[PDB]
RNA sequence: CGCGACCUCAGAUCAGACGUGGCGACCCGCUGAAUUUAAGCAUAUUAGUCAGCGGAGGAAAAGAAACUAACCAGGAUUCCCUCAGUAACGGCGAGUGAACAGGGAAGAGCCCAGCGCCGAAUCCCCGCCCCGCGGCGGGGCGCGGGAAAUGUGGCGUACGGAAGACCCACUCCCCGGCGCCGGGGGGCCCAAGUCCUUCUGAUCGAGGCCCAGCCCGUGGACGGUGUGAGGCCGGUAGCGGCCCCCGGCGCGCCGGGCCCGGGUCUUCCCGGAGUCGGGUUGCUUGGGAAUGCAGCCCAAAGCGGGUGGUAAACUCCAUCUAAGGCUAAAUACCGGCACGAGACCGAUAGUCAACAAGUACCGUAAGGGAAAGUUGAAAAGAACUUUGAAGAGAGAGUUCAAGAGGGCG
RNA sequence: CGUGCGAAUCGGUCGUCCGACCUGGGUAUAGGGGCGAAAGACUAAUCGAACCAUCUAGUAGCUGGUUCCCUCCAAAGUUUCC
RNA sequence: GCCGCCGCAGGUGCAGAUCUUGGUGGUAGUAGCAAAUAUUCAAACGAGAACUUUGAAGGCCGAAGUGGAGAAGGGUUCCAU
C-alpha cells in the first residue's frame, strides 16, 4: 500500500514534525542571591496584611488574635489525635474542612499522566527540631512542615499568590531575631545582609 | 601465558592478564611509542591527557552549562 | 547498511544460552549445588 | 523439477502442513483475536516466493 | 541422574576427570590462575610488608 | 545582510557540531557520588582524619603571583635530614615524602621543620594490636580523646 | 505516605499489574471480607475464596441472605458461580450469573490444615502489630 | 663399513593446555575521498571527516622525569573553570587556532639489564601413600629423567648502593581451616463504616452520625471493585514481625613458611646503540631559519649528551639523564541485564510497527517495506410462528435502554 | 491495433536455406571497467558511464506556497562601487 | 468529565502550495463484451439448463494436428465425497 506516498516533511503523513524539541534549550534560568533574599523577604508583613488571607480563601475567622505562635511542646506530639485535638483546642479545623471537600478533578491530559487527584494546598507549619513531629504530621495532608532557615519562595507563594498563612514556635519566633534583627543591625548568623 | 612455570611467577603475572591481550597489535611497545612519537616538554602538547585522540576530543567539542 | 543491521539482530533468535547466562550472573555464579531438602 | 530433492521437499511438506486454516475450537474460547487465518498461501496465487 | 552421581562419586577420588563432569563458566572465570598462585607474593614484596606495614595514627584536636 | 558598526567574530559552528555534544546532565549527580564517595572514605580510615597527610610551605614561581603561599606534594630530603626521623619509617605513619623537591629557601627551610615538630606535638599513635600494647606507643587517656578532625588539620593562613 | 522509591507508583504499571498476573497472584488478588461475629472471633480482617466455603450476595440487585456455594471458579475474569443465582436463557435452560468475589460475606470456611496455618499466620500479624503499637 | 655426542632442521589420532568466530553503545593503533566554504577556483577550509581493518576490557587510553621554568620557585597521571578565541598560522584573504599561571574531585609507589658477594647454593613435570580440593593445595619418598652456567635464588635501581670497623636496643611477618561476635538477596502476612433515610443500572451518589463536631493513622501513595471509595480488597507505614542462604569486620586455638634493624669514619662501583644527531623528501600540527613521526645515506660523544620558541661562531650558568618496564583514583556509554520519574505524544500522532510487525509483500540481488483499537457491566449471541430451495424478511425474548444486532463507543 | 491480445503483436510481403547456418546445457570476461564483423552500439522493461545504501537536509543571486481581529503612521524602482 | 478567574509555557488561529493521506461526484448506464468457419433436436438429476449430461445428425484441425508423451519450470495442481 506504501508506494510512492512521500510521507517526508510536516505535511505529509509522518516523516518529521516541524521544529523538533532541543536538549540544549535554555531550560533553567540563574537567580541573582541579592534577589532571592528580596525573595525570601516580604512575606510575613503580607501573611500577617489580614487581606491577602481573605483574597486567598482561607477561614480567617477562626483564629481570635495571634499570628500564630504556640509554645514548644508542638514538636512533643506523635499521634495524629492530639493533633486533631490541638487543631479542635486552636479551632483551625474548617481550613483543612475546606480541603477536604474541594476534591475536583483535572481536566487535561494530566489524568493518565500520573497528575490525576488534586487538593486544596493548607497552611504551612515551621518547626525547628525534629521531636516526632514528623510522624504525626505526615499524614494528614495539605499541612506542609518547613525548616525554620531553610525556606522557599515556592511554598510561600502557591502558584504567585501570596497569603499562605504560616504557623510559627516560639523557638523560630525568638530565632528571627538572631537571623534578621533590625536594619542597622546586619545579620548575626549569616555574613552581611541589611534591611532595605 | 598458559606455561606452568611462567604462570607460577609472579613477576609474570601482569602479563598473563586478559586486559593486556594483544599489546603488539595495539601497538603499545616500545616501537609502538617510538612509531608515534612523545614524550615530555614543552613541546609535546599533543599528547596531554589521555592520548592524541582524547586530546583532539577534547579540543574539539563544547560545554553547555545548566543555568548558562 | 543501517537497516541490514536490525533485519538480522541477536535478538530475534533463540538466546537460549544467553538468557540462562543473565539467569546464573543475576544469581553470583554457583557451580553445581543442591537446594536443601526437607 | 521432475527430479525432486530431499531438503526442499521437507520444505514443501511442511508448507503443505501449514496451509490448513484454524479450526472451529480456538474461538471458541475466552480470548479469540483471531477471526481467520491471515498467513494462507495459494498456488496459483503466491508463487512460493523463491 | 543416579548414573551419573554414580559416576561422580567413583570419580571424585581420582585426579583426572573428564570435561564434562568440569564446571563449566564464563570465558572470563575460566581463564585465570590459581587460588594459590594469586596468593604468591614476591620475597621482596614480603620483605617490604615484614620490615614496613601501614600503623595505626591519628592527631590531636 | 550584514548590518552596522559592530563587533566581528569567527563563529566555530561550520563542523557538524551536533554529532559531538557534551551537556551537563549530572552535575548534582556527580556532587551526591563524590558526597556519598567522601562518606564511606571518611568511614573506612576511622583514626584517620579527612585530610590525611599535611602538606608543607611552598613558595611561589610566576612573580605576576609571587605573593602566594602554596600546598605542594610533599617533605623534601633535606627537611627530613634536619628532623631526624627516617623516612621509612616517617612513610608508615602518613607522611607525605617524595625525594625529588628541591629545597632552595632557608626560610622555608625552617618553617617546614616547625610543621613537622608541631605534627610530632599532636601525634597520636596507636599500638599494633588493641589487647597487648606495644613500646612505643603513647597514653590510654590519648586513645580516647583521639577522634577524626573535621577539615584540613593545621591549615596554611596568611 | 511512601517513602520507598521502589515502589511503584504508575496507574498504567498498577493497571497492567492487575489484569496480567499469573495464576498463584491472581487467587491471593481474588479474596472476600469475613462477617462481623467470625472476624470478631477469629481476629481475621480477610481470607481468599475457595470452591468449598459459601458465599452470601452482599451488593448488586439479585441480593439477600441465601447461603450460595460456589460452582466453580474462573481466575482469568477473577470470578466465581454462585449455586442460587442463575437466570434463564431463551432456550430454556438455566445460565448462573458471575458474581465479583468482593462482594461477598463469610458464613463458613473450609478449615484444613494449610486453612488453619493461615489464619495462626494472620492472627499472630494481628497480635505482634497490635502489640507494637499498644 | 662398523661404535657412542654437540648444532641446523623434521611427523603426529603422542599426555595436557591455546587462537579461529556472532555481536560490540565506550575505547586503542593505521589508511582516511568529495559534495561543499572561499558568491568562480587550484593554495587554504570542510578534514586525521564518513567509511574500511585488527583487538580486549567494564573500562580502555593512562602514569613517577634527558618536566614547567628565569621565578624569593615548584616535582607521577587525570577531568572542570578562568586564561581568550589569547599568541600565532593562512591566495596574511576567507578561515583555522594550545598551554605554562591559580582553585577543587586525587593521592601508592617503584621494579629489571649491567655492577659485584656467596659450592645452579635454581625450579618444573610424572608415579607411590597420607591428609582433601565444583580455583588438586602442601609436605614425605624418588643415583626416575629432563632443563638451565649462552646464567639461575637473595642482596640490588639513580633519591646512591654494598663491605669492613665502632655504639644503640627490639621480638613479630603474612597465609589456610575451626568456633564465637551484629550488611545484603529471595520470599510470607499485619488498622479503621459496607452505620441509618433515599435515588436509579448497581452504588464508589446526596443528607445526618451529639456535648465524641461516627472511627484508626510511624497506614488518606497507587489500582481494581454493575456510576467518581481512607475505612470492600491487593497493598501502603515500620532502624516493625516470620523462614532460608552468603560474605564482610573484632577475639581464642593449632598448623605452614619465618629471625632479616637505626647512627659515625674509610674503600671500591656507576649506567640501557646503529640509538640520538646531521644532510634530503613527504604527512600533520597554532608551532611559525623545521612541534613530532616516517622513506634514503652517514652516524658518535662518555666534567658525556637533550633543551633553553631566530639560523651560525666565542663562552658563563639552570634542568634532569630518552635509547628497559608495571601500577587502581576522579573520565565515556546511544546496545543488553533490573527499575523509578516526566510542564513529551495520543490510533494517518507517538519507535515504521499499542494487534500471530522487518510481519505480510515486491525485486534474479546487494535491498525496499505497508494497512490495522474502542459490542454489551454481564453473551443475557435472539429459543417460538410464518414466507422462501436456501439466501433474505415480518412478529416475539433479553437488558436501564437494540436509541448497544456477530466489522456491534 | 494504436487508453492493443502485446510497457513493440498481426496480414500482404521477402534476404537466405551444405555452409562465413541457427543453437540446447556447464564455464571465462563487471563499471572510467568488460564485451563489441565498430552502431557511445549492448550490459535484466535503465547505458554519452548499470542497481542499492551513506555523505545528504550536498549547492541553488531561481521558481511554487507560507494561517485571528481592530486602530494609528506611512515608501523607492534612484548618487557611487565591484 | 468540564468551565471561568491570577500568573507562566507551546508542536496554539489554513484556502490554495501540478501540498499529503483517505472518502465521494458530473462523466455514465457512455465506450465496450469482433485476431483464428459451425452448430442443431429428444430426454434427464435439479425449483431453475443459449452454455452441463447422454442419444442422433452436420463439420473442423488433415500425420510439420486443435494427437500421444518428455526436459526446464510449476509443487498437489491427480482422484473420491
Amino acid at each position: 500500500h506504501r508506494s510512492g506516498q512521500g510521507a517526508f516533511g510536516n505535511m505529509c503523513r509522518g516523516g518529521r514534525m516541524f521544529a523538533p524539541t532541543k536538549t540544549w534549550r535554555r531550560w533553567h534560568r540563574r537567580v541573582n542571591t541579592t534577589q532571592k533574599r528580596y525573595a525570601i523577604c516580604s512575606a510575613l508583613a503580607a501573611s500577617a496584611l489580614p487581606a491577602l488571607v481573605m483574597s486567598k480563601g482561607h477561614r480567617i475567622e477562626e483564629v481570635p488574635e495571634l499570628p500564630l505562635v504556640v509554645e514548644d511542646k508542638v514538636e512533643g506530639y506523635k499521634k495524629t489525635k492530639e493533633a486533631v485535638l490541638l487543631l479542635k483546642k486552636l479551632k483551625a479545623w474548617n481550613d483543612i474542612k475546606k480541603v477536604y471537600a474541594s476534591q475536583r478533578m483535572r481536566a487535561g491530559k494530566g489524568k493518565m499522566r500520573n497528575r490525576r487527584r488534586i487538593q486544596r494546598r493548607g497552611p504551612c507549619v515551621i518547626y525547628n527540631e525534629d521531636n516526632g513531629i514528623v510522624k504525626a504530621f505526615r499524614n494528614i495532608p495539605g499541612i506542609t512542615l518547613l525548616n525554620v532557615t531553610k525556606l522557599n519562595i515556592l511554598k510561600l507563594a502557591p502558584g504567585g499568590h501570596v497569603g499562605r498563612f504560616c504557623i510559627w514556635t516560639e523557638s523560630a519566633f525568638r530565632k528571627l531575631d538572631d537571623l534578621y534583627g533590625t536594619w542597622r543591625k546586619a545579620a548575626s548568623l549569616k555574613s552581611n545582609y541589611n534591611l532595605p | 601465558p598458559f606455561h606452568k612455570a611462567i604462570r607460577r611467577n609472579p613477576d609474570t603475572q601482569w602479563i598473563t592478564k586478559p586486559v593486556h591481550k594483544h599489546r603488539e597489535m595495539r601497538g603499545l611497545t616500545s616501537a609502538g611509542r617510538k612509531s608515534r612519537g612523545l614524550g615530555k616538554g614543552h613541546k609535546f602538547h599533543h599528547t596531554i591527557g589521555g592520548s592524541r585522540r582524547a586530546a583532539w576530543r577534547r579540543r574539539n567539542t563544547l560545554q553547555l552549562h545548566r543555568y548558562r | 547498511s543501517a537497516k541490514a543491521k536490525r533485519r538480522n539482530t541477536t535478538g530475534t533468535g533463540r538466546m537460549r544460552h544467553l538468557k540462562i547466562v543473565y539467569r546464573r550472573f543475576r544469581h553470583g555464579f554457583r557451580e553445581g549445588t543442591t537446594p536443601k531438602p526437607k | 523439477s521432475s527430479h525432486k530433492t530431499f531438503r526442499i521437499k521437507r520444505f514443501l511438506a511442511k508448507k503443505q502442513k501449514q496451509n490448513r486454516p484454524i479450526p472451529q475450537w480456538i474461538w471458541m474460547k475466552t480470548g479469540n483475536k483471531i477471526r481467520y487465518n491471515s498467513k494462507r498461501r495459494h498456488w496459483r496465487r503466491t508463487k512460493l516466493g523463491l | 541422574q543416579t548414573q551419573k552421581e554414580n559416576l561422580r562419586k567413583f570419580y571424585k577420588g581420582k585426579k583426572y576427570k573428564p570435561l564434562d563432569l568440569r564446571p563449566k563458566k564464563t570465558r572470563a572465570m575460566r581463564r585465570r590462575l590459581n587460588k594459590h598462585e594469586e596468593s604468591l607474593k614476591t620475597k621482596k614484596q614480603q620483605r617490604k610488608e615484614r620490615l614496613y606495614p601501614l600503623r595505626k595514627y591519628a592527631v590531636k584536636a | 545582510a550584514p548590518s552596522r558598526n559592530g563587533m566581528i567574530l569567527k563563529p566555530h559552528f561550520h563542523k557538524d557540531w551536533q554529532r559531538r555534544v557534551a551537556t551537563w546532565f549530572n552535575q548534582p549527580a556527580r556532587k551526591i557520588r563524590r558526597r556519598k564517595a567522601r562518606q564511606a572514605r571518611a568511614r573506612r580510615i576511622a583514626p584517620r582524619p579527612a585530610a590525611g597527610p599535611i602538606r608543607p610551605i611552598v613558595r611561589c614561581p610566576t612573580v605576576r603571583y609571587h605573593t602566594k603561599v602554596r600546598a605542594g606534594r610533599g617533605f623534601s630530603l633535606e627537611e627530613l635530614r634536619v628532623a631526624g626521623i627516617h623516612k621509612k619509617v616517617a612513610r608508615t605513619i602518613g607522611i607525605s615524602v617524595d625525594p625529588r623537591r628541591r629545597n632552595k629557601s632557608t626560610e622555608s627551610l625552617q618553617a617546614n621543620v616547625q610543621r613537622l615538630k608541631e605534627y610530632r606535638s599532636k601525634l597520636v599513635l596507636f599500638p599494633r594490636k588493641p589487647s597487648a600494647p606495644k613500646k612505643g606507643d603513647s597514653s590510654a587517656e590519648e586513645l580516647k580523646l583521639a577522634t577524626q578532625l573535621t577539615g584540613p588539620v593545621m591549615p596554611i593562613r596568611n | 505516605m511512601k517513602f520507598n522509591p521502589f515502589v511503584t507508583s504508575d496507574r498504567s504499571k498498577n493497571r497492567k499489574r492487575h489484569f496480567n498476573a499469573p495464576s498463584h497472584i491472581r487467587r491471593k488478588i481474588m479474596s472476600s471480607p469475613l462477617s462481623k461475629e467470625l472476624r470478631q472471633k477469629y481476629n481475621v480482617r480477610s481470607m481468599p475464596i475457595r470452591k468449598d466455603d459459601e458465599v452470601q450476595v452482599v451488593r448488586g440487585h439479585y441480593k439477600g441472605q441465601q447461603i450460595g456455594k460456589v460452582v466453580q471458579v474462573y481466575r482469568k475474569k477473577y470470578v466465581i458461580y454462585i449455586e442460587r443465582v442463575q437466570r434463564e436463557k431463551a432456550n430454556g435452560t438455566t445460565v448462573h450469573v458471575g458474581i465479583h468475589p468482593s462482594k461477598v460475606v463469610i458464613t463458613r470456611l473450609k478449615l484444613d490444615k494449610d486453612r488453619k496455618k493461615i489464619l495462626e499466620r494472620k492472627a499472630k500479624s494481628r497480635q505482634v502489630g497490635k502489640e507494637k503499637g499498644k
